[PDB]
């Protein structure tokens, strides 16, 4: 399974890019609830 | 500690490595800026972030979005010759984003004249998934214009003045 | 100081010239060659040799 | 924006030729007044004649300097049936000795010194059809011995040797045919020494220049994985020669050559009678009947160009 | 003359022509004489001083850019290249300035001065005008201020008017006044033409009145600053308001009592026809196109340029006037044709150096298409070999040309192993600057070309140690066997050897033949004998004879001293001796003539055999008695 | 430090006009000799402007050419015999006096010995190769092994030492007023007595089994027997000319040949040498401050500071000069360098 390790390794990757757009949006609705209250 | 460490090297590893996660090329260049956008985030001291600014790094950065505007009228193409540039566009308006949640980067990007520059492309007049791919645009533009001046110091008011523009 | 003296000794002691040696079927060149090689070995032997009296002492 | 200023050469006889040695600090110039003529070149560029000798008794058809590093030689030609070497015996007593006279049955048309790594060799060809080849065994005793003899089977009018030192390339000498024939096409033959058989060998004939041949040239190759020829005729020729593939497992011919004219300029507008290289092998000076000398060069395109042309008053023409 | 054909001879780089006859034999009426000296050189304003420092100073520029090639990114390299071009445009600014005091105190060379300086201004216009283009590349904004600093720099003529309207007494009823107001408009100068119209609202009440909505409108014009946060729309809203308040003061006619200050307000509104009537203010149409610019298009963009540059040059030139090469080469720019901008430049300029370093600068921007031409190497490779091949023709420029060929391997490593063999090696220093350029880029034939040339010309002059030393650097074994066989000619004459040293010391280097070698240990028997190592000589002589390293003639004179060594008051040793001998004499009777085998010292080699056999024999008993 | 003057034609010879040991005036003057051209010349230059009285403006004074005569053949070596006048000697084997006209701002011929330097038994004309002065004697050496000594108001040769090397000499200097120093193709240091009637050197110096060409040698001025030459290796050698026929020290100094060699005049503690690689470097022995800095042979006694005083990639520095505060050099890049203010 070789080939899919390497299938696994594209997949953290993604993973990782994902992550990094759940934080920053996160992070962004939080800001903007923060300037509301 | 982590960032004693970062220190310790000197301006020379965050020089490196900020000079590649600007114009390397492709997954490099996604990496580096998601790298930057998480180092910044813990960057309580904010030392990265001054030299980002004092290297002319984050001016690259900020510049380098006009370079989009021919790609989004490529895409809006019912097939779309790469995501690439989508990931590329996205490591870096997140790592724009994380810098701009600090009081004083909100400041240092309006310096730079980010709204200035968001405000020259024409990307946002094109209106048409490729709709889809309008609002996606839309949503990090208008993202980070918004959350920034907000969250935004009371003395930079003119930032209302740049975003009405 | 007197254990640097003869570490000094014991490494000059221990690095002496190399005797030049004559391979058997030497071309006319290669003679001149080793003449000249044994010349300058017996001169790096007397420096070799009043550098040891110098450190033994 | 070229400058010419005359001299009083004060010839006897007109001189029917200029050779520069291969450092263009010494001329020697030949006449109908039988002498040769050396001539040096001074710090304030002033040409004196150095030395002054009467030759022969015969039309000297040609004259060539050796390479340097046989000293300060010459070789002519003759109408007489004769090559001659010359030395420059200076003592300031310069005087040009006669050291041999190659004497094996018609006019000696031509005559040219092989490239040095060849050693100190002699070619003459004649209008027998037979090109000579000699050797001079001792560089300190300008004794010469006849190597080879080179049936051409046409009256010789010129030779060139083949100036490439690469050890790829056997050497190689062409030749002409002045004779009118009015058929007989392949008026320039080129000739390869065969390591196999110890002789020179016809290895190509260039059939298209069925017109007289007057003068020809080997371009400097120069790298070139191809020879480059230029062919005085009622027209200027250029023409590329590769040599054709090869295997290791055995080999004892001539190679056979692809041919092709690369080149044919008519502007010459008189039988063109000589074509020179300049020492780089981008620039070829021709002359011809019309009284010009034409300069032709090619572009970044490969595109071959006239680049000047003269008058008889000595001017350039606008 | 007199239809005579033309001969020609190539030198290294001249051109040799001379008449040859006729082929036709003594004939031909028109009589004369052929006294002409024909050098046809290539190139020609080489030769001048100050092009001469120009071309050093810019091979530093150029070495310094190589090597700083690795270290630079991005904005960085972009900012390092600039700054390269703006030293190149200094340097010809400096050459321009040294040509035009040369001209000013040198009557007889000022016409070619002027010639040579407008030569260099065509190559700093055209240079300057491919950096900004190419290198800049500034955006809609940015691009209209550096076009009128582009005219400001190049067109001087309206500094002068002006210059001389304020040396008057009164600056106000000059003639040229209005032309200096009217001239700095038209740059984009509005600060200066306020300070010159402050001036004339002095002079009247009703002057007064108008200057002050002048000053006024010149003071509120809007300008892009590079730097500003302003966009290019806020910019052009600003700017369309500005000129519809010049606009309501000339439908006003609040400037109707003064031609000149509604002149000026009609240049602000952009007006072509008025614009066309101060044509001679501007001198040139691309000063009128950059005018049309500032009051019409003043957020133009780069792609636009062309249309406006064609229109300006056709309105600017609507009479018999043909356009200029100059033209030709500036509408080729405005296209962003740099092909077009090479192309005319190269049949306008006698040199080379503005399309050779214009095009290299060009390229490190990365805009040509990046392959090779049509021989393994690119349009940069091409233009410095040729540029190269051009220094080498002159005898002291050649040594840079040498720097220009390593730039790259391909192109510039087989014409320098050529170029350098032809060198004229008149002195030892121009040969030793020769060998060490040779040895760091490895041309190994190249340099035995030049020792075997030093050491014959050595063999001329007479000096045999020089020859000798050059001969041993050439590995010349040949040559040096030669040399040995000179000196041999003079020792088989005189009984002495000249330059004792040298030999003395050859060390290894006595390996380099068998005859150097016989005759260094020669050399090394004789001083053996004057320090009275009797025996050591004999032996060493008596091996030199058995290994015949010595010439068949060295056999007769080393024998000779073989005698008196045998002469004075082991066995084996003896035999060998005596083997010796008998091979020399076999060998005499074979190889040495008739007429040699006759000599004197028949009789005495005899009697000195007999001596040798009878101190063996003596000897053979003595080694016997030991033995027992 | 240097200001760099740009002149059309290589520069193989520099010196400065010697000042009176009088004078509080600093060095203002000096010559030049060109090579490798088709026309070669002697130049003189100025380094002030004659009138500025300012002693306060940094010199940005590029060096004034005052004058110049052509030269036959390439002016090999140069000297200043005295205020007035010059000496060259040429490819052509002439050696030629100048005299400097300083009010009319000329150069003239004075004298001239056009059969200096020739090979026997062909008359051909034989380069000279080096000239030293000591007013009013001259002595010259060339590729014909000679050494010729002339008196600058003598119309004859008043010696020469016919066959006094059987290789090219390269270099000349005065150890004493009627003892010279040479340097040759073969890697020898040769003294000679100009009183001594015969033709063999006095002594013989070389480093063992290498036979490096040697192109210059100068003479430490306070200590007679302390010389530096430098070779084709680029190798500073340092020797006592009392003790052995060895050098006291070998120091790598240049990548390739090394053309001159100058102990300065007033101050010997500093040397300076220029090379072929296109370097100049100058040697301070004073760093460490009666035993000769130079004859050092502990290398734990006499750290030697070495500075490169030109930028990298400089063609070759053919010569250079060094008088008081001032240094001149000359260089196949067709320029000039002058600095006033070296230390």
């Amino acid at each position: 399974f070789l080939k899919n390790e390497k299938d696994n390794a594209l997949l953290s990757a993604i993973e990782e890019s994902r992550k990094r757009t759940f934080v920053m949006a996160e992070e962004y609705h939080r800001e903007s609830m923060l300037v509301e209250w | 500690d982590n960032l004693s460490i970062f220190e310790s090297y000197g301006t020379a590893l965050m020089e490196v490595v900020c000079r590649d996660a600007c114009d390397g090329h492709d997954i490099g260049r996604m990496l580096a800026l998601a790298l930057l956008d998480r180092i910044v985030s813990v960057d309580r001291q904010q030392q990265w972030l001054l030299y980002l600014s004092n290297s002319g790094y984050l001016k690259v950065l900020v510049d380098s979005l006009a370079e989009d505007d021919v790609v989004l009228r490529n895409l809006l193409t019912p097939q779309p010759p790469l995501l690439k540039a989508l990931y590329i566009y996205e490591s870096k308006m997140a790592f724009l984003t994380r810098v701009a949640k600090s009081s004083q980067g909100a400041i240092e990007l309006l310096r730079s004249g980010v709204i200035v520059r968001l405000a020259q492309c024409q990307v946002y007049d094109m209106r048409p998934a490729p709709v889809e791919r309008y609002r996606q645009i839309l949503l990090p533009a208008l993202q980070i214009c918004q959350l920034i001046l907000t969250s935004s110091t009371a003395q930079h008011l003119q930032a209302a003045g740049q975003v009405l523009q | 100081e007197s254990h640097e003296a003869f570490n000094e000794w014991f490494k000059h002691i221990n690095s002496p010239p190399q005797k030049p040696t004559l391979v058997g079927q030497a071309s006319f060149t290669e003679k001149v060659a080793h003449e000249h090689k044994e010349k300058k070995y017996e001169m790096d032997f007397g420096i070799w040799k009043g550098h040891l009296d110098a450190l033994t002492s | 924006m070229f400058v010419a200023r005359s001299i009083a050469a004060d010839h006897k006889d007109l001189i029917h030729d200029v050779s520069f040695d291969f450092h263009g600090r010494r001329m020697a110039t030949c006449s109908s007044d039988q002498s040769v003529k050396v001539w040096d070149k001074s710090e304030n560029v002033n040409w004196h004649c150095t030395a002054s000798w009467k030759t022969h008794s015969g039309s000297v058809w040609r004259v060539t300097w050796a390479h340097p590093e046989f000293g300060q030689v010459l070789a002519s030609c003759s109408f007489d049936r004769t090559a001659a070497v010359w030395e420059e015996i200076v003592g300031g007593q310069s005087h040009w000795v006669k050291r041999t006279t190659l004497v094996d049955r018609t006019s000696v048309t031509d005559v040219k010194f092989a490239p040095k790594h060849m050693g100190l060799m002699l070619a003459t060809c004649s209008a027998d059809g037979v090109v000579r080849i000699y050797e001079a065994p001792d560089v300190m005793n300008l004794q010469w011995s006849l190597q080879h003899e080179i049936s051409c089977k046409l009256s010789c009018s010129c030779i060139s040797w083949n100036p490439s030192s690469s050890r790829a390339h056997s050497p190689m000498i062409a030749v002409g045919s002045d004779d009118s024939s009015p058929n007989i096409m392949g008026k320039v033959q080129i000739y390869e020494y065969n390591e196999n058989t110890r002789k020179y060998a016809k290895a190509e004939t260039l059939m298209s220049v069925s017109d007289p041949v007057h003068d020809i040239a080997f371009a400097p190759n120069l790298g070139r994985s191809f020879h480059i020829l230029a062919v005085a005729t009622k027209d200027v020729r250029i023409f590329t020669m590769k040599p054709l593939r090869k295997e290791l497992s055995s080999s004892g011919g001539v190679t056979k050559f692809e041919n092709h004219t690369v080149a044919q300029f008519d502007n010459h507008n008189s039988q063109v009678w000589r074509v020179s290289w300049n020492i780089t092998g981008t620039v070829l000076a021709s002359s011809g009947d019309d009284g010009t000398v034409r300069l032709w060069k090619a572009n970044y395109m490969d595109n071959w160009k006239c680049i000047g042309v003269l008058k008889g008053d000595g001017n350039p023409v606008g | 003359q007199q239809n005579r054909h033309i001969g020609f001879s190539w030198g290294p780089g001249d051109l040799l022509l001379y008449e040859t006859l006729y082929q036709k034999q003594g004939n031909s009426e028109t009589a004369a004489r052929c006294p002409f000296m024909y050098l046809v050189r290539s190139d020609e304003d080489i030769y001048s001083p100050v092009l001469r420092k120009l071309f050093n100073e810019s091979h530093s520029i150029f070495v310094g850019l190589q090597k700083s090639a690795e270290e630079a990114s991005g904005k960085s390299r972009k900012a390092q290249l600039v700054q390269v071009s703006r030293n190149y445009r200094s340097v010809l600014r400096a050459c321009m300035e040294e040509m035009h005091t040369l001209s000013e105190s040198t009557r007889e060379t000022a016409q070619k001065y002027i010639s040579q300086i407008s030569i260099l201004s065509a190559m700093e216009l055209s240079w300057n005008l491919c950096e900004i283009l190419f290198i800049e590349s500034a955006p809609a904004g940015p691009l209209l201020i550096l076009l009128l600093e582009w005219v400001r720099l190049h067109v001087c003529e309206v500094d002068n008017i002006v210059q001389d309207v304020l040396r008057s007494e009164k600056p106000t009823e000059h003639e040229k006044f209005w032309d200096g107001v009217t001239g700095y408009v038209l740059q984009g100068r509005m600060n200066e033409a306020r300070q010159l119209l402050a001036k004339e609202a002095s002079t009247s009440a009703s002057a007064r009145s108008m200057c002050r909505v002048l000053d006024d409108l010149l003071k509120k014009m809007p300008m892009l600053h590079t730097g500003g946060t302003q966009t290019l729309t806020e910019f052009e809203l600003k700017w369309q308001h500005w000129r519809e308040e010049c606009e309501r003061h000339l439908q006003n006619g609040t400037f109707s009592s003064n031609v000149h200050m509604e002149a000026v307000c009609r240049v602000l509104l952009g007006d072509e026809e008025v614009l066309l009537e101060k044509r001679d203010l501007m001198t040139t149409w691309y000063h009128f196109l950059v005018s049309r610019l500032l009051f019409k298009h003043p957020t133009v963009k780069p792609t636009e340029l062309h249309f406006y540059a064609q229109s300006s040059l056709d309105m600017f030139l609507a009479g018999d006037s043909c356009p200029e090469p100059l033209d030709n080469i500036l509408l080729a720019a405005f296209e962003f044709d740099i092909h077009q901008v090479i192309k005319e430049f190269s049949i306008v300029s006698s040199n080379w150096w503005f399309v050779a370093h214009l095009t290299d600068l060009l390229d490190h921007c990365q805009l040509f298409q990046a392959h090779n031409l049509y021989f393994g190497a690119n349009m940069r490779e091409f233009l410095l070999l040729d540029y190269a091949s051009g220094l080498f023709s002159h005898h002291s420029l050649w040594q840079l040309g040498v720097d220009y060929f390593d730039y790259c391997p391909n192109l510039g490593r087989e014409y320098l192993k050529l170029h350098m063999e032809r060198i004229p090696l008149s002195t030892e220093k121009k040969a030793l600057k020769a060998l060490r350029i040779c040895e760091q880029r490895q041309m190994t034939e190249q340099v035995r070309s030049i020792c075997k040339t030093m050491a014959m010309q050595s063999l001329c002059n007479r000096r045999l140690g020089s020859a000798l030393s050059w001969s041993i650097r050439a590995k010349d074994a040949a040559f040096a066997t030669l040399i040995s066989d000179r000196f041999l000619k003079e020792y088989c004459e005189r009984g002495n050897f000249t330059d004792l040293d040298l030999i003395d010391n050859l060390g290894s280097a006595m390996l380099l033949s068998d005859r150097l070698t016989f005759l260094g240990k020669y050399r090394e028997f004789h001083r053996m004998y004057s320090q009275e190592q009797f025996s050591e000589a004999a032996s060493l002589l008596l091996s030199l004879m058995t290994a015949r390293i010595a010439p068949c003639s060295f056999w007769l004179t080393l024998l000779l001293d073989a005698l008196p060594l045998l002469e004075q008051k082991s066995a084996e040793q003896t035999y060998e001796l005596m083997r010796c001998l008998e091979d020399r004499m076999a060998a005499k009777l074979e190889s040495t003539s008739p007429d040699e085998i006759q000599k004197q010292d028949s009789s005495i080699d005899n009697t000195k055999v007999e001596m040798l056999r009878l101190a063996l024999a003596r000897n053979l008993a003595r080694a016997i008695v030991t033995e027992g | 430090k240097f200001a760099a003057k740009f002149v059309s034609h290589k520069i193989s010879r520099t010196r400065w006009r010697p000042v009176s040991a009088s004078s509080l005036q600093q060095p203002d003057v000096f010559a030049t000799g060109s090579w490798d051209n088709e026309e070669n010349k002697v130049c003189v230059w100025a380094t002030s402007d004659f009138g500025a009285t300012s002693l306060d403006e940094e010199y940005q004074g590029d060096p004034k050419q005052l004058c110049d005569i052509k030269h036959p053949g390439d002016v090999m070596d140069m000297q200043f015999l005295d205020k007035e006048r010059i000496v060259t000697g040429s490819s052509t084997g002439t050696v030629t006096i100048f005299r400097h006209h300083e009010n009319n701002q000329t150069l003239s011929v004075n004298q001239r010995w056009e059969q200096a330097h020739y090979h026997v038994g062909s008359n051909m004309r034989a380069p000279c190769t080096a000239i030293v002065c000591s007013s009013p004697e001259i002595v010259s050496v060339g590729e014909d092994g000679r050494i010729n000594c002339f008196r600058a108001e003598s119309r004859d040769v008043l010696r020469t030492i016919d066959d006094a090397d059987s290789s090219t000499m390269h270099g000349v200097t005065f150890l004493r007023t009627t003892e010279i120093l040479t340097v040759n193709s073969v890697g020898q240091l040769k003294l000679w007595d100009l009183r001594k009637q015969g033709n063999d050197p006095t002594q013989i110096f070389s480093v063992t089994g290498e036979r490096v060409p040697l192109h210059c040698v100068d003479r430490h001025p306070n200590q007679q027997h302390v010389v530096a030459t430098g070779g084709q290796d680029g190798m500073l050698c340092i020797w006592d000319v009392r003790h052995g026929k060895m050098p006291m020290s070998l120091l790598n100094a240049h990548e390739a040949e090394m053309w001159e060699v100058h102990f300065h005049p007033s101050n010997p503690d500093h040397l300076f040498t220029c090379s072929e690689d296109g370097s100049l470097w100058h040697w301070d022995a004073s760093a460490d401050s009666l035993a000769c800095a130079w004859l050092s042979t502990d290398p734990t006694k006499g750290q030697l500071e070495i500075t490169n005083l030109l930028p990298s990639s400089t063609l070759s520095v053919n010569s250079l000069d060094v008088l008081g505060q001032n240094l001149v050099c000359g260089t196949d890049a067709e320029a000039i360098y002058v600095t006033r203010r070296l230390f």
